[PDB]
């Protein structure tokens, strides 16, 4: 029975740990503090894998201290332990605390816990019962510290329906949640509520549904850094199909730098994957550290390899990555943009023909891009010179295409521009900073004279002028 | 069976946040607005205080009993002085540097100590330092 | 913390031998493919009849 | 005669470093010769531990027989050294405690047990009176740093060095750090640095535990080529009475250096696929030979077209033994590369040369750099509010 | 014209006592002996009659004040 | 007693922007007396001044220094003093007086 005694030994401290988070939500009431809350929530992924049959059994029937519906609701969905040598009845309520009802805030705390383990049971038929009936209960309270739970519970609620396959009927639910939630000044709510509507509609690919949402919703500015980088990406993802690969690159990199810094590795990759498509189709070059790291390597693979055959600006090199990694650019959901990546492999390729030949014959440059013939390479540059790709011109009767010379880019405003935009930040941080730092309510003005030590002197200089006078 | 409860609830929590956010701007620009005050005020209570005479440096020869200490001014010879009530007469150890008041003498503060004799008397023998390394044969 | 499990974790199969392990400023032009010079420079002499 | 004798302890051996590696090749896998002097040094040393990595990454047959002789060996002699320690903490005096965990450190050195050397190491450190007795520690640990390319190791060892160096000013173990400094730098492809440090070590080379001093001058001169001006490698490298002399024994690399410098551009190319293969072979120079020889090529053009206002592609490729297209993908790949200074004319077959300022250059390094700045700070500034 | 600004501040929360000691706390320490005895009689004039201890807790240290 | 809470929560919101708007008054004009307080504390430095020689720093705002009358005394250092300047064997002038390092 060795494993049953170790089992036993870690449930008992995760029912320890329970407490402290239930403490914690019952203390948040009490101070009127919401941000309590956070704390019970920031160990919520710790206690999720701390956790089976027995220790929600011995949580759900010893919380609650009260048999009524919600004990006749989540009981039944659990298995219960036989009669136990070590019956340690787990009882924090007593006395009134044991008649007065739980509060709003722990009840859903709890069923959500039971949720999460219906989603590691596999039993998403069955979570979705249990999260059903914690919706109407948070729906009908109108408490204030009740949005930091009620969030989690949104982002699971629709967790339930993602491994159900439906993301339809919690549409509906996540709209009149989200109305609710900002109608309400929920900060935290309102933040999690958008990304997974983003998430919803980014699903079906109604991608012209999320850019009308992103369009009139106002983003939470105090929101948490976790919720900020779904929403960075999914505006980003957004942005990337709509052709703004400008304000794209932007918010997938400001994504990158919101992710946590040692988790979500999954998110790091999928936010890197798309960063690299919309730095390729903005003419920008990946950064090649990215390829490097251990859990990017093998994911960026075909990426890297992407990113190989853009760079040399030939269509031969860009088409075969195509018929070797299609599968698995459509199954990650970005063959799309790759397609489009097609007019920047030429676009790049004419930048360097410009930039290392002076004059170049047509012929030559549909050899260098692999394309089909010279005819269609004249109407390719051609295109090039009046979208400011490349400075040069044609030739067509010689037959061949004249760079201009290159002009000092630092006897122009280039420099001063490049600049700006280099200075203005840096006093971005400054300020940020500046405002940033945090004075201790300290007992001001105790640094100084003493009343005590102050009369010493008085006493003292009064013998100075009454002797030294005399 | 309520009226306007909610239109209340709505008003009253809406001014809440809005006086919660602004409740902690405030106290984040009393403590800016105390600690320039703070800095203000040593400064000017500085100039008074820089006008207190300075204390003498002594060297303590042996403490006594009743809380006396005879000590050594620098050039002014030997005297018995008290002992500030903030000092521990047994952190009073001979040769000793501490610090007199102009007028009382008394000993107010134990000053870093000096330079130990003995190093004193080795710094200007001036033996090299040597280790096993640098001797050969 | 808050840690994306929402998102598809793609397994790693990594490569922990220390792959690269270094700290340059590399660029991507060591990365092009291509034969090394002394082959290139080789395929090249006989071009000549040399 | 007494070179080799002047240098210090040969823990842990860089050959054995360098023919792990000529092993982690696919080309010379299977090269006996390789495989039969690698564990002619694991077997003489009873290196027990480098035993079960080496047959761990390479996937061997490990020798139940002679890796359990080995092991005997290395309990055995972990043993005496134990016992030796014990002998010196109870009755004889610090120095001779000092020098029984040397042994110990060194002889876990020796065995490849690299994590028990370090914090042997570092327990002969702590209480090691001597200072150049401590600087020795950390020449063994810089040491172990290159054996592994741990370059923290290296990088917190160099730093400490730097000091020991400092307060005794012990010159001889300078020049040794210059080259152990060099040798770092020729692995992270600092090649400036490289090239400084060992110019500066090229008539001061005592650290025959790392090289042999006609691979010194040979690298010396590699990294010299492409680090230094025209001015520089005359009167360092052409004109270096100590590295002529050594050239005189290596026709190969006075073939390669003076063909640059004379100017012989077709004999430099054919000398440039020789330094490749050897560099390929280098564990030093392995994760550079493409960057090294790309430099290389890219000074050889920019050479030959800098005191010319133009040349046909033509006697581009005549000069260098190549063909016209040969000479034409490798000048359009770097004047697009930003390196040469200098345009192609098709049409013609021309390549008319430029004179971008120093300002252009200077311009674009520091938008380069100091947007890597900004990153860290950029960063730095997410890691302080969470 | 500070000490009698600060002194004002009485006369117009009398009214609602507890607000005195809140916004007058911050310049009963004021650099300012001026404003620091307006200061005082403000919560003097304000809080007179009502034995307001938060006002009787700022009055407290300001006996020992440096200035008379 | 709702409508009671809302316009007590009303006035308590406008009494706060009153309270933030004379912070940041007061905040303006006390970097006024800031300047005005270091400007003023410089007439402990006005001559004559006996001339000591600095030997020790105890802590930030004392030092033991040797006037050149031939005594060792432990004195304070002027807040507006450049600590980089206070080398050892660094002559100082001291306030004739208080010997205090101006």
């Amino acid at each position: 029975a060795a494993a049953e005694h170790s089992q036993r030994e870690l449930d008992t401290v995760t029912l320890e740990d329970i407490k402290e988070h239930v403490k914690q939500l019952e203390k948040a009431v009490s101070g009127k503090e919401p941000r309590f809350v956070l704390r019970a929530l920031r160990m919520l992924p710790s206690t999720s894998r701390r956790l089976n049959h027995y220790v929600l059994y011995k949580a759900v029937q010893g919380f609650f201290t009260s048999n009524n519906a919600t004990r006749d609701f989540l009981l039944p969905f659990l298995e219960e332990p036989m009669d136990t040598e070590a019956d340690l009845q787990f009882r924090p309520r007593t006395g009134k605390a044991a008649s007065t009802p739980l509060l709003p805030e722990v009840e859903a705390y709890l069923q959500l816990l039971v949720v999460i383990f219906m989603m590691n049971s596999k039993r998403y038929k069955e979570a979705q019962k249990i999260s059903d009936d914690l919706m109407q209960k948070i729906s009908t309270q109108n408490r204030r510290a009740l949005d930091l739970v009620a969030a989690k519970c949104y982002y699971y609620h629709a967790r339930v329906y993602e491994f159900l396959d439906k993301l339809d009927v919690v549409r509906s639910f996540l709209h009149a949640r989200l109305r609710t939630a900002t109608l309400r000044h929920d900060a935290d709510g309102q933040a999690t509520l958008l990304n997974l509507l983003l998430r919803n509609y980014l699903h079906y690919s109604l991608y012209d549904q999320a850019e009308k949402l992103v369009s009139k919703s106002v983003f939470p500015e105090q929101a948490n850094n976790n919720e900020w980088a779904r929403y960075l990406y999914y505006t980003g993802r957004i942005k990337a199909i709509q052709l703004e690969y400008s304000e794209a690159r932007r918010t997938m990199t400001n994504a990158l730098r919101k992710a946590p810094q040692h988790t979500a590795v999954g998110f790091k990759q999928t936010v890197h994957k798309l960063l690299i498509v919309v730095e390729l189709l903005l003419g920008e070059i990946p950064d090649r550290l990215q390829f490097r790291q251990p859990s990017l390597k093998r994911s960026l693979m075909p990426y890297f390899l992407l990113t190989q055959a853009v760079r040399t600006g030939n269509l031969a090199k860009f088409n075969q990555v195509l018929d070797q990694f299609g599968e698995k650019f459509q199954a990650d959901g970005t063959y799309t943009l790759i397609i489009r990546l097609r007019h920047n492999v030429i676009k790049t390729g004419v930048r360097m023909i410009s930039l290392s030949y002076s004059r170049i014959s047509l012929a030559d440059i549909a050899q260098k891009l692999q394309l089909d013939s010279p005819e269609d390479a004249e109407f390719i540059v051609a295109k090039a010179i009046r979208d400011g790709v490349i400075e040069a011109s044609i030739n067509h009767e010689k037959g061949y295409v004249q760079s201009k010379e290159m002009i000092d880019i630092y006897s122009t405003r280039e420099p001063q521009l490049a600049f700006h935009q280099r200075i203005s930040f840096c006093l971005d941080i400054h300020n940020m900073s500046v405002k940033a730092m945090r004075f201790p309510p300290k007992s001001y003005n105790k640094d100084l004279e003493s009343a005590e030590e102050r009369r010493e002197r008085e006493q003292q200089d009064l013998e100075f002028a009454k002797e030294m006078a005399e | 069976g309520s009226g306007l409860r909610q239109y209340y609830l709505s008003k009253i929590e809406e001014l809440q946040l809005i006086v919660n956010d602004k409740s902690q701007n405030l106290r984040r620009l009393q403590a800016q607005r105390n600690e320039l005050n703070a800095k203000v005020r040593l400064l000017r209570e500085e100039l008074q205080l820089l006008q207190e005479q300075g204390s003498y440096v002594g060297e303590v020869v042996r403490a006594m009993d009743k809380k006396k200490v005879l000590v050594k001014v620098h050039p002014e010879g030997k005297f018995v002085v008290d002992v500030d009530k903030n000092i521990d007469i047994n952190d009073v150890t001979p040769n000793c540097r501490v610090a007199l008041r102009n007028d009382s003498y008394t000993l107010h503060k134990i000053l870093p100590n000096k330079v130990d004799p003995l190093v004193s008397l080795m710094m200007v023998e001036k033996v090299p330092d040597s280790t096993y390394e640098m001797i050969g044969g | 913390d808050d840690e994306f499990e929402e998102f598809p974790a793609e397994d790693w199969a990594g490569l922990d031998e220390d792959e690269d392990a270094h700290v340059w400023e590399d660029n991507w032009d060591d990365d092009n493919v291509e034969d090394d010079f002394s082959n290139q420079l080789r395929a090249e002499l006989e071009k000549h009849g040399y | 005669e007494n070179l080799e004798e002047e240098g210090l302890p040969k823990n842990p051996d860089l050959r054995i470093a360098q023919l792990r590696f000529l092993l982690s090749l696919p080309e010379h896998r299977g090269d006996a010769a390789v495989r039969d002097e690698l564990m002619a040094a694991v077997r003489d040393n009873n290196m027990a531990p480098y035993y079960e990595a080496l047959c761990k990454s390479l996937d061997w047959q490990i020798d139940v027989d002679l890796l359990n002789k080995m092991k005997k060996a290395n309990e055995d002699e972990l043993k005496r050294l134990d016992e030796e320690l014990e002998d010196a903490e109870k009755n004889l005096g610090e120095s001779e405690i000092r020098d029984a965990m040397m042994a110990k450190a060194e002889y876990l050195c020796r065995i490849g047990d690299k994590e028990g050397a370090l914090t042997a190491f570092r327990k002969t450190y702590d209480k090691t009176v001597a200072l150049g007795h401590r600087l020795d520690i950390v020449f063994y640990l810089l040491r172990i740093g290159l054996f592994y390319m741990d370059n923290d190791l290296i990088t917190r060892n160099t730093e400490k060095a730097k000091s020991l160096i400092e307060e005794g000013g012990d010159w001889d173990r300078r020049n040794r750090l210059k080259v152990y400094q060099g040798l770092y730098c020729v692995a992270i492809r600092d090649f400036k640095q490289a090239a400084e440090l060992f110019l500066d070590t090229v008539s001061t080379f005592t650290s025959y535990e790392l090289m042999d001093y006609k691979t010194f001058v040979t690298y010396t001169v590699y990294v010299s080529m492409i680090a230094l001006e025209r001015p520089d490698l005359r009167e360092k490298v052409i004109k270096g009475a100590e590295i002529l002399e050594v050239l005189h024994s290596l026709p190969a690399v006075r073939q390669y250096l003076f063909s640059l410098y004379e100017c012989r551009y077709s004999v430099f190319f054919q000398s440039l696929a020789v330094v490749e293969q050897e560099m390929k072979k280098d564990w030093l120079f392995a994760p550079h030979y493409r960057y090294y020889v790309r430099e290389m090529r890219i000074h050889a053009y920019s050479q030959l077209l800098e005191s010319y206002r133009s040349l046909t592609l033509g006697y581009m490729a005549e000069a260098f033994g190549v063909g016209v297209e040969f000479i034409d993908q490798e000048l359009s790949r770097f004047i697009a590369a930003g390196r040469l200074h200098c345009k192609i004319d098709k049409v013609n077959e021309i390549v008319e040369t430029n004179r971008p300022d120093s300002k252009n250059w200077q311009y674009q390094e520091t938008i380069k750099k100091g947007d890597l700045l900004l990153n860290r700070v950029q960063k730095l500034s997410r890691v302080i509010n969470m | 014209v500070r000490r009698a600004a600060v002194e004002s501040l009485g006369f117009i929360l009398f009214r609602t006592p507890e607000q005195c000691p809140s916004v007058v706390s911050l310049l009963s320490e004021s650099y300012n002996p001026h404003v620091r005895y307006g200061a005082a009689m403000a919560l003097g004039i304000c809080c007179a009659g009502t034995g307001n201890k938060e006002a009787i807790n700022l009055l407290e240290p300001m006996t020992n004040d440096p200035v008379n | 007693d709702l409508y009671s809470r809302y316009k007590k929560l009303q006035q308590e919101l406008e009494f706060l922007e009153v309270q933030e708007e004379y912070i940041k008054d007061e905040q303006k004009n006390l970097k006024k007396e800031f300047l005005h307080a270091q400007e003023e504390v410089k007439r402990i430095q006005s001559i004559p001044l006996v001339i000591g020689q600095f030997l020790e720093a105890v802590d930030q705002n004392t030092a033991i220094v040797g006037s050149t009358t031939g005594s060792n005394y432990y004195v304070r250092i002027l807040s507006t003093i450049d600590r980089e300047l206070l080398k050892p064997n660094a002559s100082v002038a001291l306030h004739k007086h208080s010997n205090a390092l101006v």
